[PDB]
């Protein structure tokens, strides 16, 4: 995943669901403000612990 | 494609942002058995949803009375779970006799007992796998399981809990021709609606 | 008043969208996703509720 | 920052803390913070220094 | 079933222990009401109201889990 730079808070974070690894940021839609919002959909096959 | 995988070893296929038909797939199944909960049976074929997930396993009709949601078999109890959260279909097929591209395992077999015990060596209790979850127990059983009642055994460690983790797996053999099993979940509102 | 009568007409402006444990709130859902046998039950709680 | 995760737990050669087996998530931001490269693979061990 | 070749010979970089120097903390709790670090609703946006919602979030004000990365050791270049 491209990623560019900056110097502002960057929120990020991960979640898993039967659905799968939920990968969400704010560095896609938010730069200036800051919530989540999922970037990254992941296969998982099992539940991480 | 390849050797589907045993009832404790759901292989599960996600599908988004693309589109379906069964009748471009159901045609070249021959389906044993047909049933769906909290759903009809023209719905997956026809309804617009927001993601799907597929999983498909290899399953014998053997064991067909263990398909229901509240059944309490050891299929139902430590290889496979449905989510009560959403409606689901439960797909019993074969391989057709003009498809070779499919291959078969070696036998049928599911896990009979899953429960884990204490360093102590007497407390014991079983572990209830939850909706499209896996057991710890696929962790340490091997893929196939060569004969009925083998057993397996595994040390913890105290920070996951410490004590054993021990199970014990039963076999049952090829028919005929392979038969396997899917079940089918739908997704409405849990990413963009666009399957 | 003039709130107790708006709540009272935002009472039934607001109670559409439950369900009373039905699979789905649109009529036209359930009759579209389930099959007569049990659509029939789903509606007949809708319209108890 | 990077994150490692997975469902066993074990211990290393020398009996410390961090050793996991069978598949694992690995996530590493990369190249001066550009890259954000994510697998679920197999990790395996070196015998050296 | 993924790309990759292997790396140099076996000689991992010393690894240190110096967590006397890692023992600082900054603090900055989370403020829910200057609302930072909550997840979006899932599927479905709104506008211009007050909506009860469950879902997955942290506590008020967790002081949480210090970690920081630095540089290592360097006598020059
Ligand atoms: C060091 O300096 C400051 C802090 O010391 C930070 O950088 C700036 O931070 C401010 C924060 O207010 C940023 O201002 C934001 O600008 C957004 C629009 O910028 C775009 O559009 C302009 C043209 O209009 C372009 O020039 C620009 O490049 C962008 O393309 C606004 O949308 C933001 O508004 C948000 O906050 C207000 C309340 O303050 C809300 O009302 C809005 O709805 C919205 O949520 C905001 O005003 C500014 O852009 C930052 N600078 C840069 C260059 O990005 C950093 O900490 C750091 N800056 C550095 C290193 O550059
Ligand atoms: C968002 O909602 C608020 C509150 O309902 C709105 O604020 C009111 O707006 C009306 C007319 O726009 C004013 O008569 C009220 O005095 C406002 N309330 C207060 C407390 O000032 C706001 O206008 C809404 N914004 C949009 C874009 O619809
Ligand atoms: C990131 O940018 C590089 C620049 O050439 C490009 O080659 C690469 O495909 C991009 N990757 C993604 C995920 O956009
Ligand atoms: C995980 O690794 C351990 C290490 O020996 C092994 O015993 C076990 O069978 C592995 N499990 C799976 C599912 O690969």
């Amino acid at each position: 995943y491209n990623i560019t730079e900056d110097e502002i808070l960057e929120w990020f974070g991960i979640t898993q669901t039967a659905q799968g690894v939920h990968l969400f940021s704010s560095r896609y839609v938010d730069l200036y403000g800051g919530n989540m919002f999922q970037f990254a959909t992941l296969p998982v096959y099992d539940t991480i612990k | 494609s390849g050797t589907p995988p045993q009832v404790y070893n759901f292989k599960r296929l996600v599908f988004t942002n693309c589109n379906y038909n069964l009748t471009k797939l159901l045609s070249l199944f021959s389906v044993n058995d047909f049933t769906c909960s909290q759903i009809s049976p023209a719905a997956i074929a026809s309804n617009c949803y927001s993601s799907l997930i597929l999983d498909y396993f290899s399953y014998p009709l053997s064991m067909k009375s263990d398909l229901s949601v509240s059944s309490a078999g050891p299929i139902s109890q430590f290889n496979y779970k449905q989510s009560f959260s959403n409606p689901t279909c439960l797909i019993l097929a074969t391989v057709p006799h003009n498809l070779t591209t499919i291959t078969k395992p070696l036998k049928y077999s599911y896990i009979n007992k899953c429960s884990r015990l204490l360093s102590d060596d007497r407390t014991e209790v079983p572990q209830l796998v939850n909706a499209n979850q896996y057991s710890p127990c696929v962790s340490i059983v091997p893929s196939t399981v060569w004969e009925d009642g083998d057993y397996y055994r595994k040390q913890l460690s105290p920070l996951e809990g410490g004590g054993w983790l021990v199970a014990s797996g039963s076999t049952v053999a090829m028919t005929e021709q392979l038969q396997m099993g899917f079940g089918i979940t739908v997704q409405y509102g849990t990413d963009t609606n666009s399957v | 008043a003039v709130n107790n009568n708006a709540q009272a007409l935002s009472k039934l402006a607001s109670e559409l969208s439950n369900t009373f444990g039905a699979i789905s709130a649109s009529i036209g859902d359930i009759i579209q996703r389930l099959d007569p046998p049990e659509q029939d039950a789903q509606i007949d709680r809708l319209i108890n509720g | 920052p990077a994150f490692m995760l997975g469902s066993s737990v074990g211990n290393f050669s020398d009996g410390k803390m961090g050793r996991f087996f069978n598949h694992t998530l690995v996530l590493l931001p990369d190249g001066c913070g550009t890259l954000l490269r994510a697998f679920y693979c197999i990790l395996e061990p070196r015998s050296g220094n | 079933v993924d790309v990759g070749p292997d790396s140099v010979k076996s000689a991992c970089i010393e690894v240190d222990i110096q967590q006397t120097f890692f023992d600082k903390t900054w603090p900055r709790p989370i403020d829910v009401s200057k609302a930072d670090g909550i997840i979006y609703p899932q599927g479905r946006t709104y506008s211009n109201i007050t909506i009860t919602y469950q879902g997955l979030f942290p506590y008020q004000g967790d002081h949480g889990d210090m970690y920081v990365y630095s540089a290592g050791h360097a006598t020059g270049t």
